[PDB]
């Protein structure tokens, strides 16, 4: 009946849940809580020429 | 109908839960989405870009320039400490209120290594070389160059290339440490020293200045979020 | 039918082991005047074991950072005045008057989310010379007035019939109410920070006040009663969900003055030390 | 029958001045007077001729108060250099039995810029400086509302108990003294000139007459005395000749048939 | 590996002690595209007389400068054709070349921080009062910075220790910048796309981004060198979109 | 963004000599906030001199009126003597018994 069964948040060294939605619009649902991506380099590396960090810099 | 029996922690309202709720503006059409450059995905991508680090906090400069600047001279002084200070990117002073120290004051567990960058703002004729010393904790800072080459250290030269990072490494018996430090949680600190001294031809002139920023690496990670002490009201409308 | 959803957890990377080194390989100089920040690890510079890191970056994400309810607006209002407009409460809706989660969300430049709200109501029965009354439970309205709606002139007013607003009823002794509201703009994003003015002139109205315009609340007793005088008080939660934020910008550092503009008082950097050599001493016997 | 209000603020006031002043008017003449100087309203002593214990003259002390604090708010808003000046007129008027009709507008350096709607109970215009002005006057919280029943629950409930408080000092009616007399004029001509004193009520209508035929009104001035009576002139520049035929007709509400006027 | 050559429109910059070229965050400038576009009308792209470079007036650095910064746009109104289709025209797009210029010896040192700050929204010297346009800009001259607290009326807050926002100056390098080094460079790039909530908007009213430029080390030198060093700022549009067009507005 | 005042004097009383009467200067028809009336006899600047309330009319403009008491006399004369933003030079106006 519409069900979603996603693993839960564990540690490392019956895992899972279930969910339904009940309500027609989607801004009435949960929150994301379990995004994880990463992109450093938009903020940390924005240069025109890679710089391979092992080379000196300039010249 | 079916027969049910109420729980303990019924009709409460708890801040941090997350249940389905009745919208108030059914079928409501919202505006299409715009391609913004700079998203933001995750708080630790803000914390892994350089800023700069107020070392020269004493009295009388807390509001000028001259806060951010390490004065270094030519002649004999290899008997006088650059600087030192103790690594809690959170706690102490000179790191609180920078872009690392802001993020961190939101949450109260914090564990990684992290990166100490070092600029060398002189004239292009001027020659030099210095010691950057971390020692973890257990003892007392060092009060010479002798005890200070114990610890973990980078000799850096002055040249085409004008920037020299040390890299601070993890090194801890637990796997986190606090933003509150204590005693129990210590991390060590870091000192700067001559290592030849500075040189200059004549018509240039004799005091230079070193700036520092601070970021994190890759392995950097923060845990147990809460409320920051930084900012504050006496009544509403501020 | 039931469908299966996978999540991927995200580590941070490990340590790999590093031995000494003698080459020209240089990974340690760089020039910050690129606006390049350096990616080294300790493996560059000392000598490392290797280590397999479980820590995970999930506290940090945008969603876990922001999805907390905090208060955005506290009222009061009586049951029975002589001043007939302290008897309703109402107020513009911004998340501006309270310093910590303006603090929080100013720390982006655009945000676009849903929201939650969720009302705590109070009441209390005010000092007096003589106490002792018998009063059923007090029920409690609030209305949502979009921009352009008419507005209540008393308590009693015909605006209340709230034919198309839309409006919640509750009584005292229950669970909060609470409510879901979408992305409601004109734009493609919400704006914490508007450098422009109102009007083509360059003059005017300078800053967030000219892109608001998005509605008032409301709130009454319904009872209309209370031969002694009683108070009320009202307090409002927002929380976002469905997050998305563009442009960050650096912390607050000043302390606020008001709801509407940046302005400031000049403040120092960072406090004192003795010397820029100074550190405590911690080892004594 | 109306009850207005007129307000009036400046940016740079003179030493000795008050930076934001009020004047009421029950119709023709004046019963109110306020300024910052002070902080409390004044009568005149004419209208009731009795000092309303507190309830009156308290209870307009803080709105005025309101409006001070106000208008010299409204200061802060405009980042132009030259001095201002903010004038306002507030105030009500009754209907046929009931169903008052108020009035709110607002004039900054002379020319009118914005008024006060009710259905939305919100300050509006069209200039840069109106929106700043009435986003600056919205920002303070509570003045909306308070203006709103301003004007639709005090100004009424005022002027019906005026209507029939002092009902005495509404029939203000007095015959205005007559004084016509001549003086030369260039070589050729001379002005005749006739004027009124202490009449009450304002209206006032008149005219020259050649012997029986009308000649026109001339100039009509009009001024305001130190009591709330009047003073009306008029003067026509003629020949010479025919100075002993003019006769200015007069009429008046103070008088029961427009009485000739004879040198 | 150091030298650099940059052509647009009618117009080409050369470099030869260039570090490298910082683009804001990761994009270039583009024009608007069908799926995203909301007015209906047909736009007009001039492409090269509006796309080139034009040269604002220069500072003189001192012993003691505080800093400067400029608005954009509204510092390019009086630029040729650039400035004439914004006074024709109700909504207007392009993305930003910005070049800073500043040589001097071997002999010389200090340190400059060139930043862009999209939408800085800046205090008045009056907690309540409100600043003036003639106080934020000023087209081709530079505003400056102070060294203590300004005072003043309707004028900006403009200690530089708080850069004229209530933040730390040492945090700036969250935005896109970039550093001039007396002993290493004499030159700074940054390319800059539309930044906006909005798919396009109208110039005269909203300053899109500012930029700063703060002297972290101050200037210095001994005994017979020069004394005068000027700095110059460069700029140049691109991917120039106009809508709306009607009779000139005028100020 | 200026109008220059407009003065009229005139007298409460018809001007017949001994009788007590009310000397009027009324001024009206200025927008700035700020005007310097003073009343003359024969050039004498007369001590006892009171003032009305500052209002304006529907046209947004100003209106003063001074009054002082007096009595007519066939020898003296009395003026009214204005200096204000709009004037190069204070008007002064002599008082006509029959206007």
């Amino acid at each position: 009946m519409g069900a979603q069964v996603s693993t839960q948040k564990t540690g490392a060294h019956i895992i899972h849940y279930t969910n339904i939605n009940y309500y027609k619009d989607a801004a009435s649902n949960s929150a994301n809580r379990q995004d994880f991506s990463q992109d450093p380099g938009k903020f940390t590396e924005p240069v025109k020429d890679i710089m391979v960090k092992s080379l000196p810099a300039l010249n | 109908g079916l027969p049910v029996m109420n729980t303990p922690g019924s009709n409460q309202f708890l801040t941090s839960d997350d249940f389905q709720s009745p919208s108030a503006m059914p079928q409501f059409d919202v505006t299409p989405e715009l391609n913004i450059p700079g998203e933001v995905q995750n708080l630790m991508e803000i914390a892994e870009v350089d800023s700069v680090v107020p070392v020269n906090n004493v009295e009388g400069k807390l509001d000028t320039m001259e806060i951010y600047r390490i004065p270094v001279q030519s002649g004999n002084h290899q008997s006088s400490q650059v600087f030192g200070f103790q690594v809690q990117p959170g706690l102490d002073n000179v790191f609180k209120h920078t872009l690392l120290g802001e993020i961190l004051n939101y949450y109260a567990h914090w564990s990684g290594s992290i990166k100490l960058t070092f600029v060398f703002c002189g004239s292009a004729m001027a020659t030099g070389k210095f010691l950057l010393a971390y020692a973890p904790p257990g003892a007392n800072a060092p009060k010479s160059r002798k005890d200070a080459m114990l610890g973990t250290h980078i000799i850096w030269d002055v040249g085409l290339q004008s920037s020299c990072v040390l890299c601070i490494p993890w090194i801890s018996q637990t796997h986190y440490r606090l933003v509150q430090q204590d005693e129990y949680t210590s991390a060590g600190n870091v000192t700067c020293w001559y290592q030849t001294g500075i040189v200059v031809p004549a018509g240039t002139p004799t005091s230079c200045s070193i700036m520092c920023f601070v970021s994190a690496c890759n392995d950097f990670s923060v845990r147990l979020l809460k409320d920051t002490p930084f900012i504050e009201q006496s009544a509403l409308l501020q | 039918v039931v469908e299966a959803v996978e999540n991927a957890v995200a580590r941070v990377a490990d340590t790999i082991s590093s031995g000494p080194s003698n080459s020209q390989a240089v990974p340690a100089l760089t020039a910050v005047e690129t606006g390049h920040t350096s990616q080294v690890t300790p493996s560059d510079t000392i000598q490392t074991r290797h280590v397999r890191n479980y820590h995970s970056r999930s506290e940090s994400s945008i969603e876990n950072f922001l999805c907390r309810s905090a208060c955005v607006y506290m009222g009061e209002y009586h049951t029975t005045n002589t001043d007939t407009s302290k008897l309703f409460a109402s107020w513009t809706i911004n998340a501006r008057r309270m310093v910590q989660m303006r603090r929080k969300l100013e720390l982006f430049t655009y945000v676009r989310f849903d929201m939650e709200v969720t009302f705590v109501i109070t009441s209390k029965q005010d000092q007096g010379t003589q106490l002792g009354q018998d009063m059923p439970p007090l029920t409690h309205q609030i209305m949502y007035i979009p921009p352009g709606g008419p507005i209540p002139k008393s308590v009693t007013d015909y605006t209340w019939q709230t034919s198309t607003n839309p409006s919640i009823f509750w009584t005292e002794g229950n669970a909060p109410p609470r409510m879901s509201i979408p992305f409601i703009s004109i734009g493609n994003a919400y704006s914490n920070f508007y450098d422009g003015w109102s009007h083509f002139s360059q003059n005017g109205v300078y800053g967030y006040n000219t892109l608001n315009h998005m509605g008032q609340i409301y709130v009454r007793h319904v009872n209309g009663s209370s031969p002694l005088p009683m108070t009320s008080t009202v307090r409002m939660y927002f929380k976002p969900k469905h997050v998305k934020v563009w442009v960050p910008r650096p912390p607050r550092l000043c302390q606020y003055k008001n709801a509407s503009t940046v302005n400031f008082t000049p403040t120092n950097i960072t406090e004192k030390r003795q010397s820029i050599n100074y550190i405590p001493e911690t080892v004594k016997p | 029958l109306s009850l207005l209000y007129h307000l009036t603020a400046v940016s740079s006031p003179a030493p000795g001045t008050p930076a934001f002043w009020v004047s009421g008017w029950l119709g023709p003449q004046q019963y109110l007077s306020y300024n910052s100087l002070r902080g409390e309203a004044e009568p005149c002593g004419a209208w009731v001729w009795e000092n309303q214990v507190s309830w009156y003259w308290e209870k307009e002390t803080t709105d005025l108060r309101i409006k001070e604090k106000l208008f010299l708010e409204a200061f802060k808003a405009l980042g132009g250099k030259g001095p201002y000046t903010l004038q306002g007129l507030l105030g009500c008027e009754l209907g046929p039995d009931n169903t008052s009709v108020p009035t709110a507008k607002f004039a900054l350096n002379g020319e009118e810029f914005m008024n006060f709607d009710l259905k939305q109970g919100t300050w509006g215009g069209d200039w840069p400086e109106a929106l700043a002005i009435s986003q600056r006057w919205q920002q303070q919280d509570k003045a909306a509302n308070k203006e709103l029943t301003f004007l639709l629950f005090s100004c009424p409930h005022r002027l019906r108990e005026h209507l029939e408080r002092g009902r005495g000092n509404l029939e203000w009616k007095e015959p205005p003294s007559m004084r016509l007399k001549a003086r030369p004029s260039s070589p050729g001509f001379s002005v005749l000139t006739c004027s009124a004193f202490s009449f009450y009520p304002p209206e006032l209508q008149l005219r020259f007459l050649r012997n029986g035929l009308a000649a026109g009104t001339g100039q009509g001035d009009f001024g305001p005395n130190s009591d709330g009576s009047f003073h009306a002139s008029s003067s026509l520049t003629v020949k010479s000749g025919d100075e002993h035929h003019y006769c200015c007709i007069v009429q008046h509400a103070g008088l029961a048939q427009p009485l000739r006027v004879e040198l | 590996d150091r030298v650099r050559s940059i052509t647009l429109g009618n117009s080409t910059i050369t470099t030869q002690e260039s570090a490298n070229v910082v683009v804001a965050y990761g994009r270039w400038p583009e024009y608007l595209k069908d799926n995203e576009a909301t007015a209906e009308d047909q736009p007009t792209q001039p492409d090269v007389a509006t796309c080139r470079f034009y040269t604002l007036e220069s500072v003189t650095w001192e012993r003691d400068s505080p800093g400067w910064w400029w608005k954009f746009p509204d510092a390019l109104k009086d630029m040729g054709l650039f400035g004439q289709n914004m006074y024709y025209h109700y909504l207007g797009r392009a993305g930003y070349t910005i070049h800073v210029q500043c040589n001097a010896s071997k002999f010389h040192q200090g340190c400059l921080m060139v930043v862009c700050v999209p939408e800085a929204e800046m205090g008045c010297s009056q907690v309540d009062g409100t600043v003036n346009e003639h106080s934020l800009s000023e087209g081709e001259t530079a505003k400056k910075f102070a060294s203590t607290s300004t005072n003043g009326t309707n004028t900006v807050q403009s200690i530089v220790t708080n850069a004229g926002m209530g933040v730390g100056v040492g945090n700036l390098t969250i935005f896109p910048h970039q550093w001039i080094n007396l002993r290493t460079n004499n030159c700074a790039t940054i390319v800059m796309p539309y930044i906006n909530n909005v798919p396009m908007d109208n110039m005269f009213r909203h300053h899109n981004f500012t930029l700063m430029i703060i002297p972290f080390v101050p200037l210095d030198y001994s005994s017979d060198s020069s004394t005068y060093v000027p700095i110059t700022v460069t700029v140049a549009p691109m991917c120039a979109e106009y809508n709306g067009l009607r009779l000139a507005t005028s100020l | 963004i200026q109008r220059t005042p407009k003065i009229q004097v005139y007298s409460r009383h018809p001007a017949e000599n001994g009788k007590s009467n009310f000397l009027n200067c009324y001024v009206s028809g200025f927008h700035p906030s700020d005007i310097e009336v003073d009343l003359l006899k024969n050039g004498e600047r007369i001590e006892k001199v009171e003032h009305s309330d500052l209002s304006f009319s529907k046209d947004w403009s100003f209106y003063l009126l001074y009054y002082t008491e007096f009595t007519p006399t066939e020898k003296d004369e009395y003026a009214c003597r204005v200096n204000h933003v709009t004037l190069s030079q204070p008007k002064i106006v002599k008082w006509d018994r029959d206007m």
